[PDB]
RNA sequence: AUUCCGGUUGAUCCUGCCGGAGGCCACUGCUAUGGGGGUCCGACUAAGCCAUGCGAGUCAAGGGGGCGUCCCUUCUGGGACGCCACCGGCGGACGGCUCAGUAACACGUCGGUAACCUACCCUCGGGAGGGGGAUAACCCCGGGAAACUGGGGCUAAUCCCCCAUAGGCCUGGGGUACUGGAAGGUCCCCAGGCCGAAAGGGAGCCGUAAGGCCCGCCCGAGGAUGCGGCGGCGGCCGAUUAGGUAGUUGGUGGGGUAACGGCCCACCAAGCCGAAGAUCGGUACGGGCCGUGAGAGCGGGAGCCCGGAGAUGGACACUGAGACACGGGUCCAGGCCCUACGGGGCGCAGCAGGCGCGAAACCUCCGCAAUGCGGGAAACCGCGACGGGGGGACCCCCAGUGCCGUGCCUCUGGCACGGCUUUUCCGGAGUGUAAAAAGCUCCGGGAAUAAGGGCUGGGCAAGGCCGGUGGCAGCCGCCGCGGUAAUACCGGCGGCCCGAGUGGUGGCCACUAUUAUUGGGCCUAAAGCGGCCGUAGCCGGGCCCGUAAGUCCCUGGCGAAAUCCCACGGCUCAACCGUGGG
């Protein structure tokens, strides 16, 4: 789905597991609702700022669950203003 | 409607007994992908399926199909002329990798090695019964056996070719 | 329109959704009510199929018929009874079936004005 | 070199249909007029009144199949035989 | 939605009777209606193009029937959608030949030659009787064409009884009755292209027709339905049947 | 092809749940997908909205014309050809497009019309007379911006109209033959009434001519094509929807219909459906089928074919054989384009392109041929049907990116030396356009000339060292790793797996005996109600006689094709196609 996001969220992993997990909140173009997606990589939240188109699938968790140390979150970005996440995690492309 | 694909996946891609074995098996015969190997084993397995249905069949269409079945077995050059159905379940997927063309033509000596064959039969240097094949996936009947012959219009046809001298040299050799 | 089709309710009583709209092949047409008067006044009517049928929207004669089989050319004076309904017969109206007063008498119409054009009875 | 495999005769419409094969082991596919010009002589045929239709290049074969017609008459075959394999045989602009 | 009389027929819903080529295309010709059945019969079209090879591209073969070359029971049939039926007789005087129109074991149609002495005679099944006025006796037969009679020679015929008819003239030659141990060729279901002798008519009610039971030259005795009995000699063909 | 394995514990065994391991269908990253052959692409949301182009025409053999050309002869002129347009013969009720409704005799099967219709088509018997009348086109003038639209002159037929008779209809009476198991119908006679046919023809041969040959007309009786209506059975969810239905259910007598019937209407009655779940709602075109599974089964109806339904929503007519008619008409609702404001036109859920929508689907392409349809006696003509051709990491089949001798090492392979083929590409030659293209098939020039995705602690077992990161950064489907040495995070190297594909996500079957009839549990893991009675339902002792409803064996019709299994033949093989058997 296609969204717009808002602002930057980071959040604790569950105990015992402890780290900062970098997040972004967004407004579905569809319908408007309002919906938190993971971000993975490495300095991923770099590269996204406010007011930001970007495309977003679910997560893969069990049932299409959470996954691992993050909670409830139900999904991860793929791409940013039509460019796909994981070449600017590696860097290959650049951001519009 | 959609056709399907001809050949059955492993049901788990790393066990390492299978893994090793058709590891030799493509070290052997040099195929290309494991595809290839699966799409025997699927043409091996569909042999025995219908020998196996067939051998617990009970009815003239029953004992017709099996006639069939044992004819083109024997017309591959896959079995003896006395073979029978009871046999058909022995047969391995390696007395179909040897019928393969590939093979044959390595077996007839005029290849010093496998993937030379195989150069030979894309470039269309090889013919069988007068008419050209590119593919070395094919599988090659009994009666064509003795008429697997250099293409006419090929440079290796002539016994002039140097690479055909080496040839020679390995058969003999 | 007149549409001669599926009755809205089912048999038990639940009530039928229509999923399609009327089709002329099943719609019918007007009544005629024939009635009584000094001259024949008679309607054809182009139908299904490009057949024809003629209509009679007023009567002036009548073929009466002897229980033998001899046919009398007879104007009709009025109608006595109407057992299809009662305001029929007081409104002259003519349909296969009724009693009619003739100038022979009673008879009973044997034949359809609406279909056949013409009406048949016999002499009682 | 040519050889027939078959030469029928449609005497609803007077013509001679002719299958044959050609031989060409190395050397391209013959051009139109050479196989007419050379098909014209061991039947004893008017050339106008022949026409060639397809001359099938085999894969991987040195054998092309080829079909053929041969009329009796110039005006049966405007009459039936449509405008464009006329041009292709160049018997018609 | 469809709103009427069809005008197209695509190749895949063809009748199973025809040996025609069905994924090459997508069109065939509609046969327009006629003496014999959609499921008893072929546009003479295909039979030009395939049964013979004397036209391979429909326009050419339309141009031949268009020259009137060809002549189905004595007559010349211009229409390329013509329904040509079961014991039809197509004959070609061009190049004197002539074939018999008669369905397969498998139950497909094939051109059976026959000899030209044969070609003028056509059986005929007595497929119902009426009066017109008159007090004059209408034959139906089963390929659709009738034929008046007198009232006195109203018992000559019966249903179920096959008339050599003389197509070229119109002449009643003559009439093989439908009796215990004729001689009889089938027309449809599993066995047809079958020809033997009867034994016995079963008198079904019910809404179920007479089942003949037919005795085969080797004596194996099978079962089929009156109307797909066809009547061909008392006890010898009168026909050269395969 | 009947396969597991990891995670509850200091340690073990159960329970059950979850996670990996496979196929199928949609979206997407990276990478290319070079070569070919079969197969698909608004495929679920907006059946929401459009500029544009096209798609449905053909008739000179009905007829009269007018325009122009030819030729002849010409005071009179005929024929031939083309254009125009005319009533007129036909068609635009097929085919193309889609799945909202619809839970239904819409539909699958079998019957089912004796209760229907039917133009073009076929067969058989008969008939084709007389008479009259009309107005287009063309010429004289006209309006309005238009759309569109006036009057006068004369003109044609197979046009229209009256009559001739048959013939159509309905009834009474009286009979007899055909059909058929059946009923009654049809056949004939008599009697009563209304309605109530035609068409000739362009040319040529013989005949002075008529006439015959060819085409065309009409009545009647059949057939055939297509369609109308009746029926048993089959095929969803909900009870936190339990009572329902008034032309409701049946009877009498009629009406209208192509036709039977509550389809309607007047009267007479009190029915009919529902716990082997009506009614109501939710949901939804039905089938041939397809994905998965060892199979029992489970799930789904997009792509082709068959049937059903629709033309923004509703509603109503005319023409007609066939219609309420995507490319015909009228109003209302709705939003849009033109306009002297008076007037006008509306529908790309037809094909090619657009707007919107959204994660999410192609060219404003060419020929009328191949096959088919309408036309016409024929030639032949139109078709966004079709055919091909285009973009696309749809489905399936094949195939390549070098081979060989040789020294060293990386001795798995690589490196260099020698020799060898030309994968792709370029020029010519055959299809090929039914005009290109298709780039296929062979020749000649000749090149070593295109390979990436994921992964490397374990479940999956398989793929290990170095540098940096230090409970931050981050990884991760589950366990879990990381607080300074990390084989588990990131870079490199090395390695493994697959392969022109691989990866991520989503949904469906297996995994799953976690849906259990095959084949599950209920003392301690969640699961037996506190106990008893009993209606329907389900399951029920043995022996003798009968039956054949079930059950079983044989036998005819039928369950249409395409898809599926098998042998054979063609395409180089394959896929695909054909023939034959299931």
């Amino acid at each position: 789905a296609r969204g717009i996001v808002l602002e930057k969220i980071a959040v604790e992993a569950k105990q015992p597991n402890s780290g900062m997990r970098k997040a972004v909140r967004v407004q579905l173009i569809k319908n408007g609702k309002v919906v938190t997606a993971f971000c993975p990589g490495d300095g991923a939240i770099k590269f996204i700022d406010e007011h930001d188109e970007v495309i977003i699938e679910g997560i893969g968790g069990p049932k299409g669950g959470s996954m691992g140390d993050i909670p409830g979150i139900r999904y991860k970005v793929v791409k940013v203003n039509r460019v796909s996440l994981k070449e600017l995690v590696k860097g290959r492309k650049e951001k519009p | 409607k959609r056709q399907r694909k001809k050949y059955e996946t492993p049901p788990h891609p790393w066990i390492k007994e299978r893994l090793d074995r058709e590891r030799v098996l493509m070290d052997k015969y040099e195929l290309k992908n494991k595809k290839e190997l699966w799409k025997h084993e699927t043409q091996l397995k569909n042999f025995r399926r219908r020998a196996r249905r067939l051998l617990a069949a009970r009815g003239k269409q029953a004992e017709i199909e099996r006639e069939q079945l044992l004819a083109r077995l024997k017309r591959l050059g896959l079995l003896p002329e006395d073979a029978v159905l009871d046999d058909v379940l022995s047969l391995t997927i390696e007395d179909i990798l040897e019928r393969r063309l590939q093979t044959i033509v390595y077996k007839k000596g005029l290849a010093r090695t496998m993937r030379q064959a195989r150069q030979l039969i894309v470039h269309g240097h090889i013919e069988v019964n007068g008419q050209i094949i590119r593919s070395p996936s094919y599988l090659v009947l009994k009666e064509e056996e003795d008429t697997i012959t250099y293409a006419r219009t090929s440079p290796f046809a002539n016994p002039q070719h140097p690479e055909r001298m080496m040839i020679e040299k390995a058969k003999q050799g | 329109a007149i549409w001669q089709g599926r009755s809205l309710k089912k048999p038990s009583g639940g009530r039928i959704v229509l999923a399609r709209k009327k089709r002329k092949r099943e719609l019918g047409r007007e009544p005629s009510n024939t009635r009584v008067a000094e001259q024949d006044k008679r309607k054809i009517i182009r139908t299904y199929g490009g057949n024809r049928k003629v209509r009679l929207t007023a009567a002036a004669y009548a073929n009466v018929f002897d229980k033998s089989g001899k046919g009398r050319k007879v104007r009709i004076i009025r109608v006595i009874e109407n057992p299809a309904n009662r305001q029929f017969a007081r409104r002259n109206i003519i349909t296969k079936g009724a009693i009619i007063e003739t100038e022979i008498g009673k008879a009973k119409v044997t034949s359809r004005p609406g279909q056949d054009g013409v009406v048949n009875a016999i002499l009682l | 070199e040519i050889r027939i495999k078959e030469i029928k005769e449609n005497k609803l419409i007077g013509r001679k249909e002719i299958y044959f094969e050609i031989y060409h082991p190395g050397e391209p596919t013959p051009s139109r007029k050479d196989v007419k010009g050379k098909l014209v002589a061991m039947l004893d045929l008017n050339p106008e009144t022949t026409v060639i239709q397809y001359i099938r290049s085999y894969f991987g074969s040195y054998i092309s199949k080829g079909y053929a017609k041969a009329y009796d008459s110039k005006e049966r075959m405007l009459y039936i035989e449509p405008e464009y394999i006329l041009i292709r045989d160049g018997l018609i602009e | 939605a469809r709103k009427g009389p069809k005008r197209h027929l695509k190749r895949l819903a063809a009748p199973t009777s025809w040996y025609i080529e069905r994924k090459a295309y997508k069109w065939a010709v509609r046969p327009r209606p006629g003496p014999h059945n959609m499921r008893t019969s072929i546009p003479l079209l295909y039979i030009v193009r395939d049964y013979l090879g004397y036209a391979k591209t429909a326009r050419e073969a339309r141009k031949i029937l268009n020259e009137g070359k060809f002549l189905v029971d004595g007559r010349v049939r211009k229409d390329y959608k013509f329904p040509v039926g079961i014991m039809d007789v197509v004959s070609i005087p061009e190049t004197g030949e002539h074939y018999r129109v008669l369905p397969n074991r498998i139950g497909k149609l094939i051109l059976h030659p026959i000899s030209e002495d044969e070609a003028f005679i056509k059986p005929l099944r007595i497929r119902n009787k009426r009066m017109i006025k008159g007090a004059r006796v209408q034959l139906n037969f089963h390929d659709g064409t009738n034929h008046i009679v007198s009232i006195a020679e109203k018992d000559n015929y019966f249903t179920s009884y096959t008339v050599l008819m003389k197509v070229p003239e119109r002449e009643i030659l003559e009439v093989l009755p439908f009796e215990k141990g004729a001689y009889v060729f089938v027309t449809q279901g599993k066995n047809v292209a079958r020809k033997g002798r009867i034994v016995e008519i079963k008198r079904f009610p019910m809404g179920w027709p007479d089942v003949v039971t037919i005795e085969d030259e080797e004596g194996e005795l099978f079962d089929t339905l009156k109307e797909y009995a066809f009547v061909v000699g008392t006890d010898k063909p009168k026909i050269s049947l395969p």
